[PDB]
This record gives C-alpha cells, sequence and structure tokens, in this order.
RNA sequence: AAGAAAUUCGUAAGGAGCUAUAGAACUAGUAAAGGGAAAGAUGAAAGACUAAUUAAAAGUAAGAACAAGCAAAGAUUAAACCUUGUACCUUUUGCAUAAUGAACUAACUAGAAAACUUCUAACUAAAAGAAUUACAGCUAGAAACCCCGAAACCAAAC
RNA sequence: UGGUGAUAGCUGGUUACCCAAAAAUGAAUUUAAGUUCAAUUUUAAACUUGCUAAAAAAACAAAAUCAAAAA
C-alpha cells in the first residue's frame, strides 16, 4: 500500500484542510446580485422462487439440504423479502433454472409447477402445497412479534372456495389433496417421465421428509393455540378444557 | 454612511473548551452500542422537529398537530391562517 | 462593507471634475467612463495626426527649397531611399545642409528621370539613375 | 540570485505575519511595496528579476 | 452602529491616509530608520559601483568633523576625511584639467580653472552624491546633511579610491561620472565671459589679427516692436562670426559670443568627448 | 381539490437570531368604534467647571466670474484658446432631435419547492438503522422556479 | 376592524467579475405576449461517410428538381 506511505510523508491532517470530493457538489444561484437579479386484490400476487434461485441455496450451503424445506428459514437467510403493506398473498415458482437445478429435497410451497413437481420428484424431493392466510403469513415470516405483542398461535385459515379445488386437487399435492390417489398419482406421474419411481418409504429419513404439520397448525415444531415462553425460552400450553373446544371450533 | 470612530477591544475565544472539545462525541452510539439507541434520538429541540425534517408547509403542519391542543387560541388561529397562504404557495405554485 | 470605498475609486477618477458631477456618484461614475472611452478612441487617431504633421512639415521644409513634397518623394523612392517622415522633419530642422543636399539630390534625379522618360529608356541611365 | 547580484542588500525577517510582503529600495530613494501573499516560487523569482532589472 | 472590527480597522487606516496627506513627516536619515546596516551597505555601495575601495579608508572618507562632536558630546556623557579630502579635490584639479585641456587647448587657462571649479562645484558634488545614496551613507551630526559636509567627502572617498584603485580607475571613475556632468553645458554656462566684444579683440591683437568690422548681415521689422537684427564680424573684409539679435548692439554682443566659442574650439558641432575608451 | 381505514408501530436555559431606518408598534398602547407616534449616547470620579472623536454625506465658507459651447478627451510650456465628441436609465426595433423617470445625501428596497434524470460516493444479486426497490440494482449527497400596486367583495362592532 | 401578502394573462421595479455556445419557418389552440405538434438548436450514445460541387436521363417542351464518379 504505498498510498498509505505518501500519508506518512504529508502533513498531519487537521479539520480544516479536510475538501469535499470533486464534482461531489453543484454551485447554486442566489439573488445577491444581477445573475439572479432582474428575471386485482383478491388475486394473490404470488411471490416465486426461481429453480436457479434455488439451486444456489442449496449449492452455497445458505439451506440445509437434510433439514425440510422452510419458507420461514428463507426469510431468516433473507433468500426473498415478503412485505405486509404489498399485502404479498402467494408464493410461486419460476421456470428459470429448469436446466440447472439438479436435487432432490423435501419442500412446501403455496404454488409449483406441475413439470417442477414431478422433476424434483423424480429426483427424490418431496413437494407439497399449503395455504397460509395472508396476514397469518406474515405473522410466520415474523413470528417473534407477535410472542413479543403477546398474541397466542391461532389456527392456520383454510383456502376460500375459489381456492379450495387447487389444494384439495391430489395431483397438486395439496394438504387438502385425497391421499389415496397420491399412490397411484406418484406411481402415474413416474410413467409420464419414464422414470424409476422411489417410493418415499424407501428413504431412510422418509418420517423427516414426509413430516407435515396438521392443516390448523400454522408451524411444524409448535401445534395451533400453542404459546411460547419467549423470556423463559420455554413452550406453553394452554391446559383449559374450554380452550380446547375454541380450537376445535 | 459613517463609521465608528472607536476601535472594539480585543476578545480572545477559547477553542478547546469542554463543548468544543466534546462536541460530537457518542455520534457512533448505534454502531458502538449495537444500534440499541439511534443517532436520531439524541436530537433535543422542538418536539414536531426531533428526528424530522420537512419542508416549511410539513414542518407547520406538524407544528400544529403537536402543540395545536396546548397552543394559544390567538396563536392557533394565526397559525391556522399561515398555512392557508404556506399550502396555496407550495401546492398551487 | 466595502461600497465606501467603491465610491471613492469613482470619486478619485472624478475628484478634477467640475460641478455637481464630482460630488454625485450617479453623475461621477458616468463621466468617469466618458473620459476613458475617449481616450481609447483617441489612440488610434492619434497615430495618423502625428504622420500628417510630419507630412505638412515636411512640405513646407520643400517649398522652403522650391521642391514640392510629392516630387521629393518619388524621386527619393526611385533612388531607394527609405527614410521616414519623421526623419525628414529631423534633418530639415536640425540638417539644413544635409537637406539642401537631399534636396539637390532629388532634383538632380528628377531631372534625370525627367529625361529618362523622355528618352523612353533608349539612352543609358544616368549616373544619378544608376541602380 | 544573492549571489548573482551581491550590490543588493538582502533582509529575510520570518516573523508571525499575516501576509507576506518584499520591498525593493533604490539608489535614487524610489522603494516600490509587493505582497508576496500566496505566490509560488516560479512567480516570485520573475518577480525578483523585474525589480532586479 | 455597523458591526465588525474589520470596518472600524479600515477606518482607521483611512484616517492615517487622510493625516499623512495633510502633514508629511519631516525626513530622517536612512541610518536612523530600520533595515539599515552600514558595514552591509558599503560593501554593497562598492560592488554596486564596481569598484575597489579600502573599507577602513572609505569609512574614514565618509567620516565627517560634525559626525565626531556628536559622537564626543556622547562620549562625554576617530579619523576625519579632511586628509581624504584634500588629495581627492587637488587629485580632481589635476585629472579636470588634463581632461579640460585635451579637448579643448585653444580654451584659455582661466576658462580651464572656471571649468573645473564649476565641475568641483559644492551643487555638482552635492547632486552626485543624494542620486548616489551618498547622503545616507554620509556620515554626519544632522539630516538632511549639510552640503559643504557632503562636498568633503566626495572628495574624500576620491582619495580613499586613489589608494583603492589608482588614479586611473579614479580618472575613469572622474570621466565616467563627473566628466558626464558636462553634457548639454554651453562654455560661457560654465565660464562666465564679461565684455565679449573686448575680449574678442584681445584674442585677435595677441594672434595678430585685425579686429572685425561689425556689418548688418540682415534686417527685419526694424521700425517695429519686434526688430531683428543678424550682425557680422568681417576680418579683413572676411566674416569670421554671425548673431542674430533684437537690436544691433545685442546682435555684435551675440556675434561675439559666436566667435568667442569658434576661437577655442567649442563649435556646436564639434568632435563629441567619449566615454566609451577602456583606456 | 378532498381523503380514511384494516393491520402494524409509539415507556423517558439556549440561538452560524436583531442591535435605535434592525429587533415587539413600543422608551409606549404613552403622546366614537378605532387608529397610533417621535426620540437616547462624557468619565473611575462632575463633592473631578461636561468628554472626546472626524482631509469623513449632501449643504455652505475659506477663495464669484472672464469670447468657444453634454463641459470630457488627446494633449501641452501653459487653467481657458487648438483638435475630437448628438446626457443617462427604461422603452420602443438591432433608430431617436421620439416617450417615460431622476434637487441632492444617508439608510432601506424584490427567486422559495426534487417527481424524474445527470453528476459525486457506499454496498452489491442485493441495497436502505421497520413500512423501499431490484434479472445491477439500491442507498446517500449535490443539483429549482421574485417584489410592490387596483376598482371590488363579505363578517362583526361603532 | 378583520378575512388580507384579496385578486389582477395588466403597469412598474428587481444589487459583483470572467470564459464559452447561441435564431421573428409549417399546423392548431377563448389562440395569435402563452402553449402543443412538426422543424430547429442542444447533450449523451451507436457507427460512417457528409457538405460544396455535380455530367449525362429523364421530368419539361422533344440552374435549379433529381445526384456516378471526382475534386
Amino acid at each position: 500500500g504505498t498510498s498509505l506511505d505518501l500519508l506518512r510523508s504529508l502533513p498531519r491532517v487537521s479539520l480544516a484542510n479536510l475538501k469535499p470530493s470533486p464534482n461531489s457538489r453543484k454551485r447554486e444561484r442566489r439573488p445577491r446580485d444581477r445573475r439572479r437579479g432582474r428575471k386485482h386484490s383478491f388475486r394473490h400476487q404470488y411471490q416465486p422462487l426461481s429453480l436457479r434461485r434455488l439451486q444456489y441455496l442449496i449449492d452455497l450451503g445458505r439451506v440445509d439440504p437434510t433439514q425440510p424445506i422452510d419458507l420461514t428459514q428463507l426469510v431468516n437467510g433473507r433468500g426473498v423479502t415478503i412485505q405486509p403493506l404489498k399485502r404479498d398473498y402467494g408464493v410461486q415458482l419460476v421456470e428459470e433454472g429448469a436446466d440447472t437445478f439438479q436435487a432432490k429435497i423435501n419442500i412446501e410451497v403455496q404454488l409449483a409447477s406441475e413439470l417442477a413437481i414431478a422433476a424434483i420428484e423424480k429426483n427424490g424431493g418431496v413437494v407439497t402445497t399449503a395455504f397460509y392466510d395472508p396476514r397469518s403469513l406474515e405473522i410466520l415470516c415474523k413470528p417473534i412479534p407477535f410472542f413479543l405483542r403477546g398474541q397466542p398461535i391461532p389456527k392456520r385459515m383454510l383456502p376460500p372456495e375459489s381456492l379450495v379445488p387447487y389444494y384439495t386437487d391430489a395431483k397438486n399435492r395439496g394438504y387438502l389433496a385425497d391421499p389415496a390417489k397420491f399412490p397411484e398419482a406418484r406411481l402415474e406421474l413416474a410413467m409420464k417421465f419414464g422414470y424409476v419411481l422411489p417410493d418415499i418409504t424407501k428413504d431412510e429419513l422418509f418420517r423427516m421428509l414426509s413430516a407435515r404439520k396438521d392443516p390448523r397448525q400454522i408451524f411444524f415444531g409448535l401445534a395451533p393455540g400453542w404459546v411460547v415462553n419467549m423470556a423463559d425460552k420455554k413452550i406453553l400450553k394452554p391446559t383449559d378444557e374450554n380452550l380446547l373446544k375454541y380450537y376445535s371450533s | 454612511a459613517f463609521v465608528r470612530l472607536t476601535l472594539p477591544p480585543p476578545k480572545v475565544v477559547d477553542r478547546w473548551n469542554e463543548k468544543r472539545a466534546l462536541f460530537g462525541v457518542y455520534d457512533n452510539i448505534g454502531i458502538l452500542g449495537n444500534f440499541e439507541k439511534h443517532p436520531k434520538e439524541l436530537i433535543k429541540g422542538p418536539v414536531w422537529l426531533r428526528g424530522w425534517r420537512g419542508n416549511e408547509l410539513q414542518r407547520c403542519v406538524r407544528k400544529k398537530k403537536f402543540v395545536g391542543n396546548r397552543m394559544f387560541i390567538e396563536d392557533l388561529h394565526n397559525l391556522n391562517k399561515r398555512i392557508s397562504y404556506l399550502y396555496k404557495h407550495f401546492n398551487r405554485h | 462593507t466595502d461600497r465606501y470605498w467603491r465610491v471613492q475609486e469613482v470619486l478619485k477618477h472624478a475628484q478634477h471634475f467640475r460641478g455637481r458631477k464630482n460630488r454625485c456618484y450617479r453623475l461621477a461614475v458616468r463621466a468617469v467612463t466618458r473620459a476613458f472611452v475617449k481616450c481609447t478612441k483617441a489612440r488610434r487617431l492619434k497615430k495618423r495626426n502625428l504622420r500628417t504633421l510630419w507630412i505638412n512639415r515636411i512640405t513646407a521644409a520643400s517649398q522652403e527649397h522650391g521642391l514640392k513634397y510629392p516630387a521629393f518623394i518619388v524621386n527619393l523612392i526611385k533612388c531607394q531611399v527609405e527614410l521616414n517622415r519623421k526623419v525628414l522633419v529631423d534633418l530639415a530642422i536640425y540638417e539644413p545642409k544635409t537637406f539642401k543636399s537631399l534636396a539637390a539630390l532629388a532634383k538632380r534625379r528628377q531631372q534625370e528621370g525627367f529625361a529618362a522618360a523622355l528618352g523612353d529608356g533608349k539612352e543609358p541611365e544616368g549616373i544619378f539613375s544608376r541602380v | 540570485f544573492a549571489r548573482r547580484n551581491p550590490g543588493v542588500v538582502v533582509y529575510v525577517n520570518p516573523r508571525p505575519c499575516a501576509m507576506p510582503r518584499i520591498v525593493a529600495e533604490y539608489l535614487n530613494g524610489a522603494v516600490r511595496e509587493e505582497n508576496v501573499n500566496s505566490k509560488s516560487v516560479e512567480e516570485i523569482k520573475s518577480l525578483v528579476q523585474k525589480l532586479a532589472d | 452602529v455597523k458591526k465588525g472590527f474589520r470596518a472600524a480597522f479600515r477606518f482607521q487606516k483611512e484616517l492615517e491616509r487622510w493625516r499623512l496627506l495633510r502633514c508629511p513627516p519631516p525626513p530622517v536619515r536612512r541610518s536612523e530608520k530600520p533595515n539599515w546596516d552600514y558595514h552591509a551597505e558599503v560593501q554593497a555601495f562598492g560592488s554596486r559601483l564596481q569598484e575597489t575601495f579600502s573599507l577602513d579608508l572609505l569609512k574614514t572618507a565618509f567620516i565627517n568633523s560634525c559626525y565626531i562632536k556628536s559622537e564626543e558630546a556622547k562620549r562625554q556623557s576617530l579619523k576625519d576625511n579632511q586628509e581624504l579630502f584634500e588629495q581627492g579635490l587637488s587629485f580632481s584639479h589635476r585629472c579636470l584639467t588634463q581632461f579640460l585641456e585635451d579637448e579643448f587647448p585653444d580654451l584659455p587657462a582661466e576658462g580651464t580653472e572656471s571649468l573645473v571649479s564649476f565641475l568641483t562645484g559644492e551643487a555638482v558634488v552635492c547632486h552626485v552624491a543624494r542620486n548616489l545614496a551618498v547622503e545616507q551613507l554620509t556620515l554626519s551630526a544632522e539630516f538632511p546633511v549639510p552640503l559643504p559636509v557632503l562636498r568633503q567627502t566626495f572628495f574624500a572617498v576620491i582619495g580613499a579610491l586613489l589608494q583603492s584603485s589608482g588614479p586611473e580607475r579614479a580618472a575613469l571613475f572622474i570621466r565616467d561620472f563627473l566628466i558626464t556632468q558636462m553634457t548639454g553645458k554651453e562654455l560661457f554656462e560654465m565660464w562666465t565671459v564679461v565684455n565679449p566684444m573686448g575680449l574678442l579683440v584681445e584674442e585677435l591683437k595677441k594672434r595678430n589679427i585685425s579686429a572685425p568690422e561689425s556689418r548688418l548681415t540682415r534686417q527685419s521689422g526694424s521700425t517695429t516692436a519686434l526688430p531683428l537684427y543678424f550682425v557680422g564680424l568681417y576680418c579683413d573684409r572676411k566674416l569670421i562670426a554671425e548673431g542674430p539679435g533684437e537690436t544691433v548692439l545685442v546682435a555684435e554682443e551675440e556675434a561675439a559670443r559666436v566667435a568667442l566659442r569658434k576661437l577655442y574650439g567649442f563649435t556646436e558641432n564639434r568632435r563629441p568627448w567619449d566615454y566609451s575608451k577602456p583606456k
């Protein structure tokens, strides 16, 4: 660093010596003299994740491959930005990276492409779709604040009748999907590509990959209606029978 | 015009007084204090402009909101009339 | 805070003016500029007058000896004499004997020039007409 | 300059001064004053040579 | 009240300028004034003249009787310039006479004495010293330096110069600095001649030449209030000198003056004296 | 032009002001409702005779004028003579022998905003100290648009 | 008395220096003092021929419109 050596040779700097960078500040005109003298909401605003964008996160180790993909974890890693003021209502995927993302992992995304669904399943990944209420999703993205507010964990909402067919559809692999068709559906997709179907049971970590929360359950770890002792780093569970009726309701 | 016929007395100023010497200290409270306190929080002055800046109309409007109930009746009426002129100048010219 | 000295700048040039002009800045400033401009215009015209004065003095000196100014100049030109008009005035004033010699030289060339013109160049060039 | 012109007496007086200044005195009694405020070496050298001539 | 100290300071300078113009200060010698070093100035003075001077001798030449009295008075509560003064004045008289004789052998011995006295005149010596800053270098008890005291030093410096540089350089110095003062000076201006007609006749009889017969060469405006008369001195019927005059007497007197210049070889067209010679 | 909310979020003596035409109208609301001024200056001591300070505004005096002339310029030995020259601002048109305005002195007396862009930098598939944008973007800084003046109109007192 | 620094496409005024560049055509507008459209000017960027000139050839009838090569 020859620049540093020049500083030693140069005289000690003072407050007055400081000077603004060249061209940083423009000149101004003032009237001192003659110079200035004389004279749509209903449609969900899906926020997608590109397959190429998905690929680098796994390759860079930003998201642990062993841990199932969680949208909250992506927010924790600053992978995606969700603004409640924007009233983002959904999540999607982008066709970009279809040719550059060869990997298998369990994941849940609100909306997924049918071609993408089978391709990751062909690789061995597990993909499903869940419905998060836009207000609930904002709560999900920021779980700590409502604990600060003191609010208790509410039951996850269900899709409106317009979106019920999508989630209930077996091919869409939604949480409302019929399990009976899943073994047949998995078989059908394998034939379409022709790849040899790997049964989810064969995987050693099958239970971890296939683990899913209840439709009313917002969080994998936390059941609906739960409370968290944030100050004491503990979880509080309601013990009132009437409260169970509220959760059932 | 005409000018003074007497010279003013000489004056000496100390540039290393505590105020000048300690000017700017703790200005890095946020970065050096874990950002618990923002430097904007260190501003002391009129309530309506602590940590906030705006044009003359915005400053006047904010001033009215902050101390409107605690302002004098005569001052409030004068402020209302003054706001009208400021609003028209900026928003119509 | 220097407005007084700005007026002094106009006043110092206007100290020698007469009337309310010398004491009124409104008029003093106008007079000062007018005075300066007048000198600027005269500079170019000043040189022309000096040449006119020199030529006029030469003619009187030549006429004193009986020689016209145009005739004297032409004959000197024919002799490849390049003395300037200013020097010519000095020679007459301070070297009257030399001026007569110059007068005699010009007249002799004029006589030779008239003979040469009448001769049409057939005759040999004169001694004073030889180059 | 001093070696070149030893017939001129040169006084150099570093002192607390707002503006540096040069004073030239001539045999006939003429004295000329020139302010040296914020002038480079090259400019100063040219000015001194003019004063000497 | 206008604020600021610069404006107040500026006006104080403005007041000082007006006061100085109204009441200019009395003169003071440069020795008393600041930035004066006698030793340094003398060394520069000698180098400035491109001449070699003995520092001790030059200081003695500058030393004057009046200066010693002031120092002695202070001492009560040293070599004068008289010895050097005599040498320079005496040497200058010989050198000045020698220069005059060579150029004007015809000029009479009486005229040379007048010319020598004029060149050694107090006014001429004083003027040279002041223009050379010698007055500041002169040592005296009074400023402005009295002229007779200043005149003494100048010849004393010449005496010191003679010892330091010899007659040859001093002779060149006299020619370079003193003989130059004769430029533009007419003969009668430097030498007073009364009764030119009688003097002209006296020279002619000495040369055994007939006295010229005055004649009126030209006449103009005789009866007017502005008459012009030209009178020519005719020796053996030959004109020797002619002069213009408002009256015949004036023309004759002027013609006599012209003849005297011709007699002593002081013609307006005479060969100029030469200062270029390094020898 | 007006303009919410839902939903999030919120503990706690000084002046890069004026200094007697400036700053409150003010030394003062003093000298029908109502309107509303002007001004003062010594020194430590006046139980030291009340201070000085300034070629300092215009105005005058000391010291009126001398054929010829936008008043000056070129000059010069010389103030005037000789030579040259159709007052100024604004406005007409790039023209006035048009037309407006000026007794003079001092003070006072009119250009103010960032939506976007360029420029100057920080960090960068990320950038901004919460609310913002993004397939090189994002953040910060700098960069801008006067004064006085009607006939009128209305409310409430007298 | 206050609203009130009313409003006025109108009248008038609006304070230091230097360098550089720089022209009252077509269309419309309660528009002809302004503004939009074309044209100009102007800055940045892309990359290559441009201006004057210009024969024959037509067009006309039996040095300009056009624009080969040049210079």
